[PDB]
């Protein structure tokens, strides 16, 4: 760091950056009196003289359920109508076949997509216990639908369709509305399609493959199904206790127990059955917030990022902001931004201003740089050269309150015209 | 039912981590039977506004209808078997359209007052995720 | 300690995390806002607080009219903060608080 | 108000004011059994007795504990790499040693 | 058993309450400090720097 | 289908190119679908005086 030392890149490169998000678990429910006990009469009597916890748990558990379904529905709301992909692919070179959907399925998934769905994914025990497994309104199907409408409006007609009608728009000019989000100057990405079109689809094959190579990526959502299956898991295999009482079975100790000390006996295991489906259902609370937690964040993405350009850093990606694709997962939802990020540096020399006539002068867009010789106005995340014009400064003040400033000539873009 | 699972020579019966009874072998001819619960799938009802009629539709969960016999009738072949499970009351349309009751899998329940067929009726359908709308 | 319930240890001890926190405050005071974009650069500290002005709505030609004056509150502000800490404790109230 | 009366600042401020959160309650971890059982012989079957408790608290505990980690380690490892600070500190006013 | 039971469910729950205060403090230091956040009242009273 | 107009990406509003609202980088050919016709110079009258 120095009093005139500035680094402007000049080289960039768009990099591809998944990210994941647990948008629903599985839709769970657990038959209240069905777990505690197998249809016994005997159970019925007690749990029934024992109180309305499980009418509460039924009651939390289709909450979970509900909510999830509601998580669902909202992460993938922002679609008025089912956009539909254009048959041809004129995307200035934009090789798109591996995140759009193509008919090789008569399901409408992705290539990319398939991977996940391959990648990321004993309940006949279960199914007989009580605990059973509801399924999600929003299949894998219609899922897989939205996220293509929303990919497709994405390409086809920017942000409009996020705020109201889907407007055509060629992507040539949706990277250049990016790109002058981003501060680079439509001239940069107009004067480099062909090498920002090699970047891009060769980046896009290397996170394809990057995936195909190995799982371990795709963490988090295996994380939330193991923890799922596990919390299950535990519940079924806590049927096995004693809890001090007989045996692990109700429909064995009413052989051996008249209904009085049956009564003594099956209260102790029901108090310790449905302590246990209580932790149960608790943990699924916890767990079921924050699931909505990170959905509620998967919402403010898709719809900031996806539809949009978020200006805020570091909640689309690392790097300068353009887009994300939407993709569907089993159970969640995966990104792929595409952002900028700049690459090679090249070291100059700074002035905070200019003074060309005894007044100062300032950039109004870029920043003052040179090598010694000339000095340039450059964007201040580009490297351009331009010479001094009074179209890019404004002038103000004096040359004395400014602090560090160098003496320059800026040039008149009308002395050739004026001597005419 | 008849189970495969080769049987050791004294051990009674078979288990699984739920504590419970899998399997068993007939004492008096040494046959391996397994022991399967039939299904129970939660009732559930589908119904519009009960301001608006009085007949309604059930769901049952993921079950063979054929086990589904307190029903006081079953509609005739028009039991619409969805992924979710067996469902009856309901004429399995298709013409789709925005669903307001949730059914799963796809599937969402509606009511629907006719002129002439079923001017009370209470349909079901694959959903429509919209109105498509490609745009050139 | 004698009952089970130890407490584990941090991860990451006092020493890394102001090692990090030493990190975020240099690349935001030297390296612009882009180290945690992409690389490094060297920048202007008045430059970039330029772009920073440029950034709420101001002109940046504001910032060298008075440069000076702005480190002076600048520095001065840092003063009372420093005071606003030893002064009274219940200002540093949520870390407490958990 | 009214409607052709503007207001416009002339004099600005900086304020720098503290904004302190949490980031890792202190992880804690209860041994199963040594809390609940004074290790001892009869006890230590009878809890064993119940169900896999002694795995599920102590596994959500766990998971608080990697959850605290995760914490730590994402709110302040996004720096790239360390920085050092410059040898020399010439910002044109701005006293940084606080 | 009990007792340890509701003390774990209430770590549980402060532990995710600070969960949610981390990301905060992840999007915050992410935009006061590795940017520019333009929205008012994020960072701090006035616009922020 | 005959005058060029630049125009905001929200709302329509025509404008025939003047050079004030029009920038210069390169040349001709690394561009991709540019087309022809004459930027309008608002120069031209006072330059005629």
């Amino acid at each position: 760091y120095s009093n005139n030392s500035i680094a402007i890149p000049t080289n960039f490169t768009i990099s591809v950056t998944t990210e994941i998000l647990p948008v629903s678990m599985t839709k769970t429910s657990v038959d209240c009196t069905m777990y505690i006990c197998g249809d016994s009469t005997e159970c019925s009597n007690l749990l029934l003289q024992y109180g309305s916890f499980c009418t509460q748990l039924n009651r939390a558990l289709t909450g979970i359920a509900v909510e999830q379904d509601k998580n669902t529905q909202e992460v993938f709301a922002q679609v008025k109508q089912i956009y539909k992909t254009p048959p041809i692919k004129d995307f200035g070179g934009f090789n798109f076949s591996q995140i759009l959907p193509d008919p090789s399925k008569p399901s409408k998934r992705s290539f990319i997509e398939d991977l996940l769905f391959n990648k990321v994914t004993l309940i006949c025990a279960q199914k007989f216990n009580g605990l059973t497994v509801l399924p999600p309104l929003l299949t894998d199907e219609m899922i897989a639908q939205y996220t293509s409408a929303l990919l497709a409006g994405t390409i086809t007609s920017g942000w409009t369709f996020g705020a109201g009608a889907a407007l055509q728009i060629p992507f040539a000019m949706q990277m250049a509305y990016r790109f002058n989000g981003i501060g680079v100057t439509q001239n940069v990405l107009y004067e480099n399609q062909k090498l920002i079109a090699n970047q891009f689809n060769s980046a896009i094959g290397k996170i394809q493959d990057s995936l195909s190579s190995t799982a371990s990526a795709l963490g988090k959502l295996q994380d939330v199904v193991n923890q799922n299956a596990q919390a299950l898991n535990t519940l079924v295999k806590q049927l096995s206790s004693n809890f001090g009482a007989i045996s692990s079975v109700l429909n064995d100790i009413l052989s051996r127990l008249d209904p009085p000390e049956a009564e003594v006996q099956i209260d102790r295991l029901i108090t310790g059955r449905l302590q246990s489906l209580q932790t149960y259902v608790t943990q699924q609370l916890i767990r079921a917030a924050e699931i909505r937690a990170s959905a509620n964040l998967a919402a403010t993405k898709m719809s900031e990022c996806v539809l949009g350009q978020s200006k805020r850093v570091d909640f689309c990606g690392k790097g300068y902001h353009l887009m994300s694709f939407p993709q569907s997962a089993p159970h969640g939802v995966v990104f792929l931004h595409v952002t900028y990020v700049p690459a090679q540096e090249k070291n100059f020399t700074t002035a905070p201003a200019i003074c060309h006539d005894g007044k100062a002068h300032f950039p109004r867009e870029g920043v003052f740089v040179s090598n010694g010789t000339h000095w340039f106005v450059t964007q201040r995340n580009f490297y351009e050269p331009q010479i001094i014009t009074t179209d890019n400064t404004f002038v103000s003040g004096n040359c004395d309150v400014v602090i560090g400033i160098v003496n320059n000539t800026v040039y008149d873009p009308l002395q050739p015209e004026l001597d005419s | 039912t008849e189970s495969n699972k080769k049987f050791l020579p004294f051990q009674q019966f078979g288990r699984d981590i739920a504590d419970t009874t899998d399997a068993v072998r007939d004492p008096q001819t040494l046959e391996i039977l397994d022991i399967t619960p039939c299904s129970f799938g939660g009732v559930s009802v589908i119904t519009p506004g009960t301001n608006t009629s009085n007949q309604v539709a059930v769901l049952y969960q993921d079950v063979n209808c054929t086990e589904v016999p307190w029903r006081v009738y079953s509609t005739g072949s028009n039991v619409f078997q969805t992924r979710a499970g067996c469902l009856i009351g309901a004429e399995h349309v298709n013409n789709s359209y925005e669903c307001d009751i949730p059914i799963g899998a796809g599937i969402c329940a509606s009511y629907q007052t006719q002129t002439s067929v079923a001017s009370q009726s209470i349909i079901a359908y694959t959903m429509s995720l919209g109105a498509e709308n490609s745009v050139a």
